[PDB]
């Protein structure tokens, strides 16, 4: 028996195979930033931070001796709550195929939103910073027709080349930018050709972030720790709901300052 | 147990 | 080869030798609060922080999201640089026995003596505290006369046998302290055979500290993390001397609070 | 032991594995005329000049005797130094993941802009001849707009099949002529497409040079011989830096003056 | 190298 | 020792 006390809720187990189906089903479609960066196996519930391998200078205790203090990168966790129907619940076993599960499915995408968020923009409560405020290279303004995208792309590959960065390019674009590139032209696909033309990767959709962002797959320039991963846990339950909640837990770094080229929104 | 094992979605 | 960079330094084997068992002859005399607590083996140059278990509240990167963090015991360093004189360095391998030492002997105290201090009364500066400061007893005021000292050991001990604490007892007094029993009666062996007869552990020399404590040595209560035990490494030499210098790197933490008597000096 | 004196630096393993590293991993990249000449093995220290198999007449040394002097082309040695951070060199192996390097980058750079000058326009001060002012077609001036670059690759590939001179061809253009290039039309791929039609190779990116050459890589055409390959020495320290230096040898010779094409930047 | 092991002293 | 192997880059 672990913390999230699974056996205490008055679930089937068909219920239960059932969900756990459609919460991977979900996460799997909501889960943008965990495809282009580095993500170790999980390491356990007591992960707490991750050297940094720097020190900060301190006072010192007595006369003739020095002190320097270790640096290091803290763990956090997320947790999002939800509530399903006893009737539903209980529907399954008499046969039902069609039950209700919205709230579970929002709950998914709100954890995946906040930890696209946490990665690409930063979580500065928690001491953690992001990719795009950490880019040393200079930003481009995306134009307003979506016609223009290509030179945009072109002149970040060539930001890209003169500082000397190979690997497969990908980009990374938000809700607004994908759907200008989709509802202009003949449905959108000679301006998709022309980007997947111009770089060898593929266009990502990322409902979570604005503008949107060009970076490589190389390997070996952002790191996420993960300590737990998504997981389902029980709180309570009355006459006709039962309150769940999912939980994961993690950190994030970002070593290679030049790798990434921020796209600003159009004015 | 509950896993619901993700890992990476290279 | 490591950051010691001991193979750039004009010393040879003999030399070598010799220093270290010096150097070690002196530490295990000069190493105190090391034998009351529990050490764990060297874990390496790499640890950083230590978990404690405990999270803090955090706003919220969206809304119907939670976050807490982990909360960790950073690991601090400690250098001591001293200086070698060549002649004596090379009389060695000429067959020298009484080469001078000195220099390392007082880098070995003060190494010793800034571990004791961190150990016993916290370091502010690095965020660690100590076990005096965290005690929940009654601190009880040490006699002015050696002929007083028992019955404030058996108030310390009524005090702990009240609180319910088992264990051999072990009594830590400081230079002033331990001076002021010896010298006193007929050589303050009464005395000394009064403590012993009161308590079942050793009267223990802390010359680092003053007045005294009175704890138990049952295990669990004290625990001492040791990144890099101490070491030698070499600094630079001139045309007459060598420096080197001794390192080392740990983290520290009292977690029962009523297992030890606070022994406030004499007024 | 050797001249590179390596073992008299103090830096530590890992960090001269990653060093090494980045070193190999910038000159992979800014090396570029290294792939479309023949390169021999390296042939060691000990060379010094490599015999072209011409003679020229001397008077004589008596009479009824004639001589002839063998020519020669000699070797050249390149050294380019740099200088590191021991707090970066340091935190190796306290687990730093992203350490400085870019002095090392910019060396490798600047030895990379260096040996590609050398091989492309030669090096009049050693005696060595490149392949530009060598060449015996006729060049062709690069036009303004981008759009027009084709008929004069047409130019250039008709001049090759009028001199007869088979292979794969391949175009070598400078900064300027490839973002000239890359920045037009519909992010360049049409143009990109055109010369990659016109001609069987790939468009190779050469910073070090101005204007563009169009080759072939048939074999036999270039010869490049390598004494000593790019390697790092040390030279000397303080208490805070630690210099460095890449340093190599080689020489160069052109054999067939009609198999290349040269292209003058446009007026 | 240079450990100096020193270890619990008890 | 320190070679840097790099050779041919073709």
């Amino acid at each position: 028996m672990n913390n999230l006390h699974r056996e205490l809720a008055p679930v089937s187990d068909a219920a239960w195979e059932q969900i756990e189906e459609e919460a991977t089903r979900t996460l799997k479609r909501f889960l943008a930033a965990r495809r282009v960066v580095d993500v170790t196996d999980p390491q356990g519930a007591a992960l707490s931070a991750v050297g940094t391998g720097h020190v900060a200078y301190l006072d010192g205790p007595c006369a003739g001796v020095s002190a320097v203090k270790r640096q290091v990168l803290p763990v956090v966790e997320f947790r999002v709550p939800f509530k399903l129907t006893r009737q539903a619940i209980d529907d399954v076993e008499r046969g039902s195929q069609d039950s209700d599960w919205s709230p579970l499915k929002e709950a998914a995408r709100k954890i995946a939103a906040a930890e696209d968020q946490t990665i690409f923009d930063g979580y500065m409560a928690a001491g953690i910073a992001g990719i795009r405020p950490q880019s040393s290279n200079t930003p481009l303004t995306l134009p307003a027709t979506a016609s223009d995208y290509p030179t945009v792309v072109a002149q970040a590959l060539d930001q890209l080349r003169v500082a000397g960065v190979n690997g497969p390019y990908h980009l990374v674009l938000g809700e607004k930018a994908y759907t200008s590139i989709t509802g202009g032209n003949e449905g959108g696909y000679p301006v998709f050709q022309h980007i997947r033309r111009l770089i060898d990767g593929e266009i990502v959709w990322a409902p979570a972030i604005e503008g949107g962002l060009l970076l490589t797959t190389r390997g070996g320039d952002f790191v996420m720790d993960i300590g737990q991963d998504i997981s389902i846990g029980y709180l309570n339950h009355t006459g006709t709901d039962v309150e769940l909640y999912l939980q994961e837990s993690f950190t994030f770094s970002a070593l290679t300052s030049e790798a990434t080229v921020t796209l600003l929104p159009p004015e | 147990p509950g896993s619901l094992n993700i890992g990476s979605l290279k």
